[PDB]
Parts: structure tokens; C-alpha cells; sequence
């Protein structure tokens, strides 16, 4: 039976013969004859060697198939493992990685007993969260994962199975959970991303894993967070300023928690108080630990009520960015712009809390202001005084997003925008514009 | 042509010798060569159950078709096991097969220490003698496609997908200037990047031609169906860039060949497929004369009920097998045709008889398919249209999607790569191949020395050539609409909301919907599925149950 | 004439208004619908069973139990 | 370009309804006069952004608010309707 | 199936929705994945963030009243404050209290037998005859702990009482620790010896006929003549009958 496989490591090759004087089908049919004469081969091996100088035709019999890696099954949408050399060339349809019908009755004891390839680096089982099987559902439609057969050539040592795929999503940031399962013929090891299905409810908060047809062992990352944590209170690496200077909160959704690390009030454009009035954006460039820990004023609004309050300013051009603890490794970012009024009379707490479609969502919600009313969209002319005022401090926003939020924690290239009621009337003139595609700001528009 | 010919598994040697004679009997076959369980006269005035090798069983003579007789498995398991009774000598092998009569694939003895997988008609496959259990069997393809490669006549591998079963449309490559069957496990291997397009095969080769031809589940070709589809106008696609498949089978090459097949075979046939099995005996009844013609309804099942010539009648499942608990005389009986309430019946006391106050009874058209599909705009653009001038067969439109589609990976694969709609119909046939089989420009691209006779097909119609009515079988051509349906599915493909159509019906599970056949088999069905009612309603059937 | 009666088939045990059915537990097989423990020269391991796998030569501890992989020891281990 | 969009009003988003707080500061120091004249500049850019009188009689119609004469009861909802399936919906 | 904390505790890692203490204001320091063990009790002195506190199992919420007092303590507290009522004031020991097993309410009405946790074993008594439930005094075969499931009742002769939800797989015969030296006879109290209950999963019948042998008087066919030609011949033809065979409607097909 031919193996859906183009790659092996741990191999044990028992013999080697090349044949190119005969044709395919005739040198094929001895290719088998040679494992049958051959009282422990597993399999035979039928391939071009140096295939990137075109190379001669070799039927090589093994001893082990060690692991078998980079399956023609779930297309090529998601790879970890490196699918061989381009001097193989296992693709073609006589050619093949082939073994032999797996009979209960082994290889007879004369022959050479084989090891594993031995781990790399050492792994242990304290940096792995081991689950249960009651905690995943079966999904035979989804398409990130990836699958390697440890075969059944190690009959003892399923904890020297497990410690080998282990140590390879260990390898890869991109593999999360590990779940494999013993089969008659190998142990299947399969390898997945963040796939998780959380079912929110108000009387309680409850997850499972999504995965393709299920396994006994699960194992899986923890979590991790690029977030310091002195005193318990948050901070982060901005990249040429410095660190923040946040603040924590735990928040209630039904009857469970999150804690959301909130970093309110982060500055992302020179505050526009006197003579930089009617100018523009100006980036500043500030340096050290910036107080973030709670709310900065809003812009003044046509209809402001008269409460000269320090909840209502100018220099509202300040950014409220809210992020779970322990977020999706690249995760998802919202930026939503919104001044608010002065109904709100600098009580400590923001306007819209935007930390509960974070931590619900899991993911990123950066709540934004921008100047509205003559502060911004004062045009006249054809001069410098161009207008856009406002207009142009969402983009001074969106390119502050899109370079910082790798410290964060998120990923620029799945953040959305979105706003409110009447600033969706002027900030949807960012969609119309044709820009470069590797300047894209946005990907989604609410 | 003689490669099955020759072969021909001798109940069809012995019907021709025997029908030519002009005698009130002939034996009859089954659709791969084997006999049939029950044989009969012409009359239908005696009818016998056979053994194996065409020799009758020592008296079941019914003056009458019989009520049950025995299969070629327990013909055998009752011939072993009395010549160890009567010669007393015990043999250690007797056979374990199912329900349905056949073989299971797996078999041996009572020690079972040698279990080894065998074909469906009975011979041992020489080989796979396993030391107690087979995993998994090797099927009709896997075994053709290997000993070809050792070598045993016929250099072009069967083609298959999946598990081993012969796709219905079965495309080898062939040579006109001497009609030997092209090599195609060495051309292909020898010359990879030699089968990107067509423009860059037929180059390589400027001799071959395309021969496509439908065959049954045992691999041997159909009695006059095979085309020999010229490949020369064939111009590129967008899927050059892709990397080239393991086998034959998953290149681009392989699937406009069975396109521009079954298009042909729309206007032939009246099916955008080839003939299922229930077809193939309808032909096959009705050409020798004998008793027993099966009934097909449009889909290529078996119709339910189906009477003989006369006499007895009875009902068929969809595998051509009888339903013991019915053979009334005279009326045709009523299985299941639309009697699904009284099976709905005992749901709703079920449900009834489950405890009280509700704390499960609300959770116990499928899902998710009234509201995306039939509702939100995307069956419209089917089962619609500008006048009555379509007859559009939905028997046709979700064999259209399953034909052109095969599988889920190439519906994304056609969605990925399409920026403008109109060019849709350019990257999946070759051309646009619809209004030049619908309007009659095909003859450049297929050819004579095909075995279907063109020439004696056309003079009962009269129209053109290429250089009631009887298609390729026993089927009725209403030529009108079917050129009338391949204008509308041509327009179908030009639409940016077939597209999204497409991109939902890649979202569809597996259980709920194997094929996109089967997507449009539960679409075209969950646009009648009114919401269900309260769950306290339970339905009033009659005394057969009929609603 | 004895009617149609529920049971239970493969390797459970049969407890006599409802879900009375045992899955019969490791130290143990079903022989004829009666959970008997396993002998004291083999042991079982696991759960729901027909009969139970042997140990190498010369092992067990004390009795028919037979509970799981480290019950089949020498009388090395059995010297008191 | 790529961005999917998930878009949608509500049906209490009037632009007397965006002016709520607009009303507040002119109630504040006292201008009754700033609501029918408020009401009227509405009407006048119900039509076209010319104010054709072709389309904002023609409009004006068929949200039917000719009674600006005695009650603000019709005539305040019914130019809230005409205004949201222009401005909003 | 997850109980009410393996549930939880998967919610706590996957997804990071933790539970809380004290529910009024909790800082993100009060916060808590549960910890928990191969069954879904929380697990006495469950810690995260702040430090460590101790939690009652079956419920979240910690038990407030060093060392952490024990089940029947916190109960006895909880029965004579009047805040949870099962409708009995608990008997703990009078060192490290567990549950002495001879628990009844006021006034003898129905006294009844414990397990560690503290629920009905089941098999209670009235105040006419005190149950006797004491120590084994024999050891468990194979190095148990405690038999998984179950106590042993003893009057000074013993036995093992499955629990409530589960049936004992080989009846318990009585048997006697009535101090034989410290060991069983003839039978031993298996571990693992109770699982849970499942429903019926086959269903069978019988049938009767015969066949009135007709080559005169004939009972001299036994030599492969009872399993070999026959439970087959009528078999076969049993099954080309179609009797071996349920073809019932799913909805037309
Ligand atoms: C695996 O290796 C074998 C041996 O190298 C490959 O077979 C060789 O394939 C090349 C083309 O790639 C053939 O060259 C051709 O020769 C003919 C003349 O015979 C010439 O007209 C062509 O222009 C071309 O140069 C070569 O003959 C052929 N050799 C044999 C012995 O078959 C094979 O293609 C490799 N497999 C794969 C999948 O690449
Ligand atoms: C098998 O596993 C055990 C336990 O992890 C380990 O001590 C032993 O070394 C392993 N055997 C081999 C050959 O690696
Ligand atoms: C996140 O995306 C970047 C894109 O280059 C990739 O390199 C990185 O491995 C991804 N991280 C995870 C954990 O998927
Ligand atoms: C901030 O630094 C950038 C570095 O390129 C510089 O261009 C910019 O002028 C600086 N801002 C101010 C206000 O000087
Ligand atoms: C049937 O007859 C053929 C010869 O015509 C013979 O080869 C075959 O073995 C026979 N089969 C049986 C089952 O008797
Ligand atoms: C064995 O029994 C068969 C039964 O049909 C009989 O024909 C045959 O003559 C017997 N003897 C031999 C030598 O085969
Ligand atoms: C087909 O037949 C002609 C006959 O001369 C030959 O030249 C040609 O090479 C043949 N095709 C192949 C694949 O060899
Ligand atoms: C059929 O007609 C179309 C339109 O004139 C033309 O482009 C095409 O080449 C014709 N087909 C053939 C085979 O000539
Ligand atoms: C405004 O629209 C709503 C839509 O439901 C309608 O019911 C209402 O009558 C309209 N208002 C007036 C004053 O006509
Ligand atoms: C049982 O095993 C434990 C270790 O699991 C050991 O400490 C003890 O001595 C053993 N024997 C008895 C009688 O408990």
C-alpha cells in the first residue's frame, strides 16, 4: 500500500540497488520482488534520488519508517513540517514511500531492532497542559491542522512517541495543541492552531477545542502573555518610546471573570492646545513611562454644555487600547472612534468600556477620539489650511495601531475599524480611498 | 474492443450463441458477465434459479418466478460443507459472506489464522494472504491499476478516486496513426512538466488523441459509448500555475476531458453522467428480448416498484435487490412512495411520552440550509428565469454541480482563482464549450473512429452531421430541450451570485452533504421544508399510512 | 414461546426500571454474562473484557484478582 | 481591494435625534425660536443639496408633513422619517 | 461528560475565564483557576494570585468560617447558623473530623452510615437498631487505599455496599472479618468492584418450530448433522427468505 506521505526522518535503510537499464513498470516489479525476499523489511522505498540533476531510478528497502510527515491530505493550507529535500521526488505515481500490509506477526528477532530519532532538545511534561477528552469536539471540516505517523516500529516506549511529537510543536510557534492517538500501525500524531469554541452563556463561561477526528491525548501550550507585570500593575515595551504605565481590572460577564489589562489614555499625536491648533497631526515623541492609567479628556462638540470639566478638552487625541489576559497569539484588533460629551463628569471610568467586546471576543479593542466640530474640519482655501482635521488624525490612529500592536500582543493585519453614529459618516471616507496594499491600514469595516 | 471481449466471462458467450439460434431460451447475465441469481424463459411461463457456471440447481422449477433462491456464496458453502459429508473428507475453508449475497472482502476459515481479501466475484486476490486480519482490502481499481504495473497488457491505469471504485468516465490516450493504447505510467513519469496543458502535451505528442469512454464498477467499457475527443483547439486555463498531482487523475488535464465528455453525453443521452447500473440493465432487457425489464426514474435508481412481463410484481431498493416482505399478483404494491408520515409519527409520541415541563423536550431541512440557501437569494437564480422555456430537470442540475464539481477541493480551488465570473466558463471546460455543443460547433473537437456510429444516429433526426427518438440507449431525446438547458447552465456560470452560491456550499458538512450533488440534493428538497411545527403535534395516518 | 426481552451483548454484565447494565471492569471477563475475575496466573488491565492477557513466567501476588500490570511479580516479591 | 463590511443603522438615529444635545445649550439660555427654524432648515435640505424646490415639494409629499401650522406632534416625527431614509438608511 | 469543575478548569486555561472570590469587587489578584482532582470535587486549598485559600468541594465558593477546618466542621457551622440544611446536625469526631459514622437529627430520628465525603451509603436504620459501621480491621488485596465507590459496613462482620448511582458487579456475599487474623476467606472485596449503570444496548428474541423429519424414524443423524449442515442449511435459507434482516423507512428511503 502506498503511504499519503513525501517525507521521512528516522529512517533505517536496509538495503540500497540502482536500476535505470530497465523501464518504470519492469523495474518496478522487481522493486517489489527484492522486499519480498527480504525476511524484516517493512517497506520499500521507489524514488529518484537527485532529482535536481535528474537522477537515477533506486529501489532502497528500510528497515524502519521513523516518522512520516507532510501528508497529501489536508492540501498545503497549513504546514509545520518541511516536506524534503527538492532532490527526492516522491510525487510521482510509480514512484512512492510503499510498505508492506502490517501483519500482527512482526519481523522475526534476527533482525537489527531499530530506535526512534532521538529528541533534540529535552522536553517535559510541566511545560504542557494535559486535557481531557471531555473538553474537545469532533469537526471534520476544519483545515489548519497537520498530521505525522509515528509507526508502530517502537512497540514499547508510547512515552518515547509522545516525547518526539512533543518535541517537534515545540519547535514551531505556530503549533499550539498536540493530539495523537494509537492506531492499528502508528501512532498519529496531529498538531493544530488556536482552535477553540467558546459557548457564552449568562450562567457561566464554558470552552472546548475545535479538532478534526479526535484523539486520547491532548497536549497543549499554556498560555503566555507579552505583558510585564510589577505590583500587578501592566506594562509594555512601545518600540522606540519606552514602556506604559497601565492598570488592571477584572470584569463580569454572566457569572465568570477575565482580567482585561487595560492601558487608557495612551498618546499617540502632539496635543493640539495653542498655535499647533489648526495644523495638523505632528507625531510626538515622548520617552520613558507614560502614566496611562486612566481616562484623558474628550473633544470640545457642537453643543457642548458649559461644565469646564477635565473630562472634555482640545487635546483629546488619546488612545484607550484593552486587551485580555492571554489573548490569541496573533490576535484581532478593533479601532473605534469616539469622542464622548461631558455627561460623564471625570468620574474615572471610560464612556464606552470597550473591554467587554475584548475579553468576550478575545480580542484587542482600541477606543479612539478624534477632533470634531471647528477644532477639525476647518477648511479655506487653497492653502495650507487644508481641512481634514480629525480625518487625518484616524489615519495619525491606524498607523500608530499598525506598528505598536506587536507589542500588544495583535496582529495588523486582521484589525478592523469602526464608528458610532454620525463619525460613520467621516470615517468611512478611509474604505474609498485606493492606497498600496502593503499600506493597507484596515482589513474589516464596521 | 477484445481486452474484455476476450474475457467476456461466459454467460455472454453463451447468450449470443444461443439468442442467434433463434430459441425460446437464453440465459441472462447480470451487468459485469456473471449469471443472475434467477434465470427465466421467454414466455415467462418457467422460471429456475441457476447455480454458478450456468448449470441449474437440481429442481427449483417454478412455473413462476421463484419466491427466493440462493446465492453463489451459499450455492458454495452448502457444496463444500456436504463433500465433507458425503465424501466425509472436512475441507478448511467455507465462505462468510453478508447479508447481501455477495462475498465479504475478507475470508477464511473457523481457526481464521489466514485471512486474505478476495474479489467480488469470487477468485482469490493473489497476494494480500494476511496472517489473520486485513485492515483495509483492496478494491476493483487498485487491483487493475497494480497488475498493470506488472504487466499484464493495456499501459493506461484505470483511474480511480479514493477508494479504489472505477469513476464512471474512464479517459485513455491513444495514437490514430496505428490505434494502440497510449503508455501512460511512463509518459507521465518520464515527462511531468510535459502535462501542464494541452497546448504543452500535444506538442510533446502530435499524434495522440483523447479517448474517453463510460464503463461499469468493474472497469470493462460499456457496448458502444466511447468518444475520441480531439484535444487540439483545447486552449490553456488558469490552473497551469498549480503544481503537477501524484497520478493521472487530480491533473487538469484528466478533469475537462470528462467535461467535455458528459457535455456531449447531455445532448446524446439526456444525462449529464454516464448510465448508472439501473440503465445498463434496462438496455441490456430490452435488446435480447428476455423477461423482466427494470424500471429507472429519471435518476438513475431503481424505480420502486417493478413488475415482470405478466406476472408477479414486487419492490426494489436503490441496489437491484428484492424486498422479501412483497410479491403480490396483479396490483403493483405501495413501498414507501411518500409514506414517510407514519415513521414521523412515531417521533411526535416519542416526544410526547418524554417526561413533562420542558427541561430537555425542546432540544431533542437540515440546519443552517433555509436560511442561507433558499431564502437569502441563491437557489433563486436556479429554479427561475424569464419563461416556461427551460424543462429544466433537476434530476440534471444537481447531477450539473456534481459532474463539473467532483469534490470540495476544487470548488475552492475554482473560487480562489477567479477574479471576473464571465471568464468562469474558460478555466473549467477550455473554451466556451457549452454554446459550441449547444449551437454545434464540436465537430473539430471530436472525431470519427469513435465507437458510437455518429452517422447512424443522425439520420432519424435529420439536422446535421459532422462531415420518437433513441439516444445512446433506450432513452428519449427531446433534442429542443435539452440544448435549451446547456444555454441556461452556460448563463448559470456567468453570474457573480453563483460564485457566492458556490462559497456556501463549500461550508456544508460532511454528514449532511458528501458530494456538491448532494449540496444541491438537500438545497432543491429544503425549499419546500416549512418550519417545524409545535412539538406537541402529532400527525394522523391512515391504515397502510399514507398522511 | 419466550417473547422479545432486553439484555445486554458484548462483554457487560447484567443487573436486575431502567439502565440496568455493567460495563464489567478490569480484573475481570465476561465468559457467559457473568463477570468472572480473572485468574491468578494472567491479569486483564482493562475494562469490559472476554478473557485476560498473560504475564511472564513464574509471577502473580496474591489471588484471582488480578488488577493490573504491576500484580504479576516473582516470589521474589512474595518472600514476607 | 479586500475588506469585508458589516454594515447598518438603527431606527432611532434622527438628526434631531444627533441634535439632542445640540437643543440642550440653546434651552439653556432660552431660544424657542432655534427649533422651528431648526425644523424649516431641515425641510429646506430634505431635496437636493441646491434645494430644487422640483424634488423637496415632490418629497415633502410623500412623508406627508404639510401641517407645520398648530401642532409639532406629525410634523416633528414625519420629517424624522424623511430625513433617516436620506441622510441614514 | 466534565463535572462542575473540570468544566470550569477548562474554561480557566483554554480561554482564561477565571472564576472569583468573595464576588463584591474582586481585583484581578482575587481571581482563580480551579484546580481540581480525578473526580470534580474543587479540591481543599485551591490557590492562585493573592495566595491561598481553602474551598469546599461541590461548590466554588470558599468556606469562610491556618489550616482550613474540615467538612463536618464547616457543616456543623452551617446547620447551627442555619444557613445550609440538610436536616441533621453533623456528628464530627473529636479528632481530625471526617464523619463518625453514626449520623442522626434530633430526637434519633433514622440513624444511617457515612462515607468520606459524609452521603448515604445507602442502607439506613432507625433508632431501634444503632448501624454499626465501622473499620474493616482486614487490609484491601493488591494495596488499596479505599475500595473506588464504596464503604464496608461491619458488624464485626463485613461487606461492600456499592454507592448511590451504581451497582456491584459480583454480588457481595457476607462476608467475615470477625478477627480471622487479619485476612479474608474464599472471597476476596476486589477493588474497582462497582461501576456505574448503563441501559440496555441488545435486544433479542426466541422462536419455535420444528421440522417433522420424514425418512421414517431417524434421530441416528448427529454426525455433522446438529453444527455442520444444519444451524447452517436453515440458516441460508433463513436468509434468502430474507428473515436475518430489518428494512424499516427513514423518511421514504
Ligand atoms: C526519474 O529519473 C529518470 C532517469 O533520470 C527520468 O527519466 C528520464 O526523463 C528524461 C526527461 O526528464 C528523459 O529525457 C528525454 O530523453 C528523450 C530521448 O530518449 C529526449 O527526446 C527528451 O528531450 C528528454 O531529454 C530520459 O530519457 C528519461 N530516462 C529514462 C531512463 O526513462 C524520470 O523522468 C525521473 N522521474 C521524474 C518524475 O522526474
Ligand atoms: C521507555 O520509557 C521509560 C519511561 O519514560 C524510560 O525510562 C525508558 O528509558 C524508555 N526506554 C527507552 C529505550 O528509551
Ligand atoms: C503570527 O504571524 C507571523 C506572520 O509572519 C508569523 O511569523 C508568526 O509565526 C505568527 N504567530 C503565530 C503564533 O501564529
Ligand atoms: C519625532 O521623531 C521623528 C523621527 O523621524 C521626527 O521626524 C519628528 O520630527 C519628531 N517629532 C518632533 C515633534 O520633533
Ligand atoms: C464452472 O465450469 C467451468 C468450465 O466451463 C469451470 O472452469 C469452473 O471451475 C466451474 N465452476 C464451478 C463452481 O463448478
Ligand atoms: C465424493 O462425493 C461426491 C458428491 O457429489 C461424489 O460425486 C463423488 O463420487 C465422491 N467421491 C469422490 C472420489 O470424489
Ligand atoms: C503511435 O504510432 C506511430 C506509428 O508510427 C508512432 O510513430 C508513434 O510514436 C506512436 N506513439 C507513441 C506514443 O510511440
Ligand atoms: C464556433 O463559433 C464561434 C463563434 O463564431 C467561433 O469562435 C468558433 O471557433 C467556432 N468553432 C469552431 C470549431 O470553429
Ligand atoms: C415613521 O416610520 C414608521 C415606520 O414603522 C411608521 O410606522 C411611522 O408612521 C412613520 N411616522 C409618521 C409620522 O408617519
Ligand atoms: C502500599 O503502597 C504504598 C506506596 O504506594 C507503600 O507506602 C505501602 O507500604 C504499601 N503497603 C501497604 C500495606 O500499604
Amino acid at each position: 500500500t502506498r503511504l499519503p506521505f513525501q517525507k521521512l526522518m528516522g529512517i533505517s535503510i536496509r538495503n540500497k540497488v540502482p536500476m535505470s537499464e530497465k523501464s518504470i513498470s519492469n523495474g518496478f516489479f522487481e522493486c517489489e520482488r527484492r522486499c519480498d525476499a527480504d525476511p524484516c523489511c517493512t517497506g520499500f522505498g521507489f524514488l529518484n534520488v537527485s532529482q535536481l540533476k535528474g537522477g537515477e531510478v533506486t529501489c532502497l528497502t528500510l528497515n524502519s519508517l521513523g516518522i512520516q510527515m507532510c501528508s497529501e491530505e489536508n492540501g498545503g493550507a497549513w504546514r509545520i513540517l518541511d516536506c524534503g529535500s527538492p532532490d527526492i521526488e516522491v510525487h510521482t505515481y510509480p514512484f512512492g514511500w510503499y510498505q508492506k500490509p502490517i501483519a500482527q506477526n512482526n519481523a522475526p528477532s534476527f533482525c537489527p531492532l531499530v530506535v526512534l530519532p532521538s529528541l533534540t532538545e529535552k522536553v517535559s511534561l510541566d511545560s504542557w497542559q494535559s486535557l481531557a477528552l471531555s473538553s474537545v469536539v469532533v469537526d471534520p471540516s476544519i483545515r489548519h491542522f497537520d498530521v505525522a505517523h509515528v509507526s508502530t516500529a517502537a512497540t514499547s516506549n508510547f512515552s518515547a512517541v509522545r516525547d518526539l511529537c512533543l518535541s517537534e510543536c515545540s519547535q514551531h510557534e505556530a503549533c499550539l495543541i498536540t493530539t495523537l492517538q494509537t492506531q492499528p500501525g502508528a501512532v498519529r500524531c496531529m498538531f493544530y492552531a488556536d482552535t477553540q469554541s467558546c459557548t457564552h452563556s449568562l450562567q457561566g463561561q464554558n470552552c472546548r477545542l475545535l479538532l478534526r477526528e479526535e484523539a486520547t491525548h491532548i497536549y497543549r501550550k499554556p498560555g503566555i502573555s507579552l505583558l510585564s507585570y510589577e505590583a500587578s500593575v501592566p506594562s509594555v515595551p512601545i518600540s522606540t518610546h519606552g514602556r506604559l504605565l497601565g492598570r488592571s481590572q477584572a470584569i463580569q460577564v454572566g457569572t465568570s471573570w477575565k482580567q482585561v489589562d487595560q492601558f487608557l489614555g495612551v498618546p499617540y499625536a502632539a496635543p493640539p492646545l495653542a498655535e499647533r491648533r489648526f495644523q495638523a497631526p505632528e507625531p510626538l515623541n515622548w520617552t520613558g513611562s507614560w502614566d496611562a492609567s486612566k481616562p484623558r479628556a474628550s473633544c470640545w462638540q457642537p453643543g457642548t454644555r458649559t461644565s469646564t470639566s477635565p473630562g472634555v478638552s482640545e487635546d483629546c487625541l488619546y488612545l484607550n487600547v484593552f486587551i485580555p489576559q492571554n489573548v490569541a497569539p496573533n490576535a484581532s484588533v478593533l479601532v473605534f472612534f469616539h469622542n464622548t460629551m461631558d455627561r460623564e463628569e471625570s468620574e474615572g471610568w471610560p464612556a464606552i468600556d470597550g473591554s467587554f467586546l475584548a475579553a468576550v471576543g478575545n480580542l484587542i479593542v482600541v477606543t479612539a477620539s478624534y477632533r470634531v466640530g471647528v477644532f477639525g474640519f476647518l477648511s479655506s482655501g487653497s492653502g495650507e489650511v487644508s481641512g481634514n482635521w480629525g480625518l487625518l488624525d484616524q489615519v495619525a490612529a491606524l498607523t500608530w495601531v499598525q506598528t505598536h500592536i506587536r507589542g500588544f500582543g495583535g496582529d495588523p493585519r486582521r484589525v478592523s475599524l469602526a464608528a458610532d453614529r454620525g463619525g460613520a459618516d467621516v470615517a468611512s471616507i478611509h474604505l474609498l480611498t485606493a492606497r498600496a496594499t502593503n499600506s493597507q491600514l484596515f482589513r474589516r469595516a464596521v | 474492443y477484445q481486452v474484455d471481449a476476450q474475457p467476456l466471462r461466459p454467460c455472454e458467450l453463451q447468450r449470443e450463441t444461443a439468442f442467434l439460434k433463434q430459441a425460446d431460451y437464453v440465459p441472462q447475465c447480470a451487468e459485469d458477465g456473471s449469471f443472475q441469481t434467477v434465470q427465466c424463459q421467454n414466455d415467462g411461463r418457467s422460471c429456475w434459479c441457476v447455480g454458478a457456471n450456468g448449470s441449474e440447481v437440481l429442481g427449483s422449477r417454478q412455473p413462476g418466478r421463484p419466491v427466493a433462491c440462493l446465492s453463489f456464496c451459499q450455492l458454495q458453502k452448502q457444496q463444500i460443507l456436504l463433500s465433507g459429508y458425503i465424501n466425509s473428507t472436512d475441507t478448511s475453508y467455507l465462505p462468510q459472506c453478508q447479508d447481501s449475497g455477495d462475498y465479504a472482502p475478507v475470508q477464511c476459515d473457523v481457526q481464521q489464522v489466514q485471512c486474505w481479501c478476495v474479489d467480488a466475484e469470487g477468485m482469490e486476490v493473489y497476494g494480500t494472504r494476511q496472517l489473520g486480519r486485513p485492515k483495509r482490502c483492496p478494491r476493483s481499481c487498485e487491483i487493475r491499476n497494480r497488475r498493470l504495473l506488472h504487466g499484464v497488457g493495456d499501459k493506461s491505469p484505470p483511474q480511480c478516486s479514493a477508494e479504489g471504485e472505477f469513476m464512471p468516465v474512464q479517459c485513455k490516450f491513444v495514437n490514430t496513426t496505428d490505434m494502440m493504447i497510449f503508455d501512460l505510467v511512463h509518459s507521465y513519469n518520464r515527462f511531468p512538466d510535459a502535462f501542464v496543458t494541452f497546448s504543452s502535451f500535444q506538442r510533446r505528442f502530435p499524434e495522440v488523441s483523447g479517448y474517453c469512454h463510460c464503463a461499469d464498477s468493474q472497469g470493462r467499457e460499456l457496448a458502444e459509448t466511447g468518444l475520441e475527443l480531439l484535444l487540439d483547439e483545447i486552449y490553456d486555463t488558469i490552473f497551469a500555475g498549480l503544481d503537477l498531482p501524484s497520478t493521472f487523475t487530480e491533473t487538469t488535464l484528466y478533469r475537462i476531458l470528462q467535461r467535455r465528455f458528459l457535455a456531449v453525453q447531455s445532448v446524446i443521452s439526456g444525462r449529464f453522467r454516464c448510465p448508472t447500473k439501473c440503465e445498463v440493465e434496462r438496455f441490456t432487457a430490452t435488446s435480447f428480448g428476455h423477461p423482466y425489464v427494470p424500471s429507472c426514474r429519471r435518476n438513475g435508481d431503481y424505480q420502486a416498484v417493478q413488475c415482470q412481463t405478466e406476472g408477479p410484481c414486487w419492490c426494489v431498493d436503490a441496489q437491484g435487490k428484492e424486498m422479501h416482505g412483497t410479491r403480490q399478483q396483479g396490483e403493483p404494491p405501495s413501498c414507501a412512495e411518500g409514506q414517510s408520515c407514519a415513521s414521523e409519527r412515531q417521533q411526535a409520541l416519542s416526544r410526547l411520552y418524554f417526561g413533562t415541563s420542558g427541561y430537555f423536550s425542546q432540544h431533542d431541512c437540515p440546519p443552517t440550509i433555509k436560511e442561507l440557501f433558499v431564502d437569502s437569494g441563491l437557489l433563486r437564480p436556479m429554479v427561475e428565469g424569464q419563461s416556461q422555456q427551460f424543462s429544466v430537470s433537476e434530476n440534471l442540475l444537481k447531477e450539473a454541480i456534481r459532474a463539473i464539481f467532483p469534490s470540495r477541493g476544487l470548488a475552492r480551488l475554482a473560487l480562489q482563482f477567479t477574479t471576473n465570473p464571465k471568464r468562469l466558463q474558460q478555466n473549467l471546460f477550455g473554451g466556451k464549450f457549452l454554446v459550441n455543443v449547444g449551437q454545434f460547433n464540436l465537430s473539430g473537437a471530436l472525431g470519427t473512429r469513435g465507437t458510437f456510429n455518429f452517422s447512424q444516429f443522425f439520420q432519424q433526426l435529420g439536422l446535421a452531421s459532422f462531415l420518437p427518438t433513441v439516444g445512446s440507449f433506450g432513452f428519449e431525446i427531446n433534442l429542443q430541450e435539452n440544448q435549451n438547458a446547456l444555454k441556461f447552465l452556460a448563463s448559470l456560470l456567468e453570474l457573480p451570485e453563483f460564485l457566492l452560491f458556490l462559497q456556501h456550499a463549500i461550508s456544508v458538512p460532511e454528514d449532511v452533504a458528501r458530494d456538491l450533488g448532494d449540496v444541491m440534493e438537500t438545497v432543491l428538497s429544503s425549499q419546500t421544508c416549512e418550519q417545524t411545527p409545535e412539538r406537541l403535534f402529532v400527525p394522523s395516518c391512515t391504515t397502510e399510512g399514507s398522511y | 414461546s419466550p417473547r422479545t426481552w432486553f439484555g445486554c451483548s458484548e462483554g457487560f454484565y447484567q443487573v436486575l426500571d431502567g439502565l440496568g447494565c455493567v460495563k464489567c471492569p478490569e480484573g475481570s471477563y465476561s465468559q457467559d454474562e457473568e463477570c468472572i475475575p480473572c485468574p491468578v496466573g494472567f491479569y486483564q488491565e482493562q475494562a469490559g473484557s472476554l478473557a485476560c492477557v498473560p504475564c511472564p513466567v513464574g509471577r502473580t501476588t496474591i489471588s484471582a484478582g488480578a488488577f493490573s500490570q504491576t500484580h504479576c511479580v516473582t516470589d521474589c516479591q512474595r518472600n514476607e | 481591494v479586500e475588506v469585508d463590511l458589516l454594515i447598518g443603522s438603527s431606527q432611532d438615529d434622527g438628526l434631531i435625534n444627533r441634535a439632542k444635545a445640540v437643543k440642550q445649550f440653546e434651552e439653556s439660555r432660552g431660544r424657542t425660536s432655534s427649533k422651528t427654524a431648526f425644523y424649516q432648515a431641515l425641510q429646506n435640505s430634505l431635496g437636493g443639496e441646491d434645494s430644487d424646490a422640483r424634488v423637496e415639494a415632490a418629497a415633502t409629499w410623500y412623508y406627508s408633513l404639510e401641517h407645520s401650522t398648530d401642532d409639532y406632534a406629525s410634523f416633528s416625527r414625519a420629517l424624522e422619517n424623511a430625513t433617516r431614509d436620506y441622510f441614514i438608511i | 461528560c466534565p463535572t462542575t469543575c473540570e468544566k470550569s478548569r477548562t474554561s480557566g486555561l483554554l480561554s482564561s475565564w477565571k472564576q472569583a472570590r468573595s464576588q463584591e469587587n474582586p481585583s484581578p489578584k482575587d481571581l482563580f483557576v480551579p484546580a481540581c482532582l480525578e473526580t470534580g470535587e474543587y479540591a481543599r486549598l485551591q490557590a492562585s494570585g493573592a495566595g491561598t485559600w481553602c474551598v469546599d468541594p461541590a461548590s466554588g465558593e470558599e468556606l469562610r468560617p491556618a489550616q482550613c477546618p474540615s467538612l463536618c466542621n464547616v457543616l456543623k457551622s452551617g446547620v447551627l447558623s442555619r444557613r445550609v440544611s440538610p436536616g441533621y446536625v453533623p456528628a464530627c469526631r473529636a479528632e481530625d473530623g471526617g464523619f463518625s459514622p453514626v449520623q442522626c437529627d434530633q430526637a434519633q430520628g433514622s440513624c444511617w452510615c457515612v462515607m468520606d465525603s459524609g452521603e448515604e451509603v445507602p442502607g439506613t436504620r432507625v433508632t431501634g437498631g444503632q448501624p454499626a459501621c465501622e473499620s474493616p480491621r482486614c487490609p484491601l488485596p493488591f494495596n488499596a487505599s479505599e475500595v473506588v465507590g464504596g464503604t464496608i459496613l461491619c458488624e464485626t462482620q463485613c461487606q461492600l455496599l456499592c454507592r448511590q448511582g451504581s451497582w456491584s458487579v459480583f454480588p457481595p456475599g457476607p462476608l467475615i472479618c470477625s478477627l480471622e487474623s487479619g485476612r479474608w476467606e474464599s472471597q476476596l472485596p476486589q477493588p474497582r468492584a462497582c461501576q456505574r449503570p448503563q441501559l440496555w444496548q441488545t435486544i433479542q428474541t426466541q422462536g419455535h418450530f420444528q421440522l417433522q423429519l420424514p425418512p421414517g424414524k431417524m434421530c441416528s443423524a448427529d454426525y455433522a448433522d446438529l453444527l455442520q449442515t444444519f444451524q447452517v442449511f436453515i440458516l441460508d435459507e433463513l436468509t434468502a427468505r430474507g428473515f436475518c434482516q430489518i428494512q424499516v423507512k427513514t423518511f421514504g428511503t
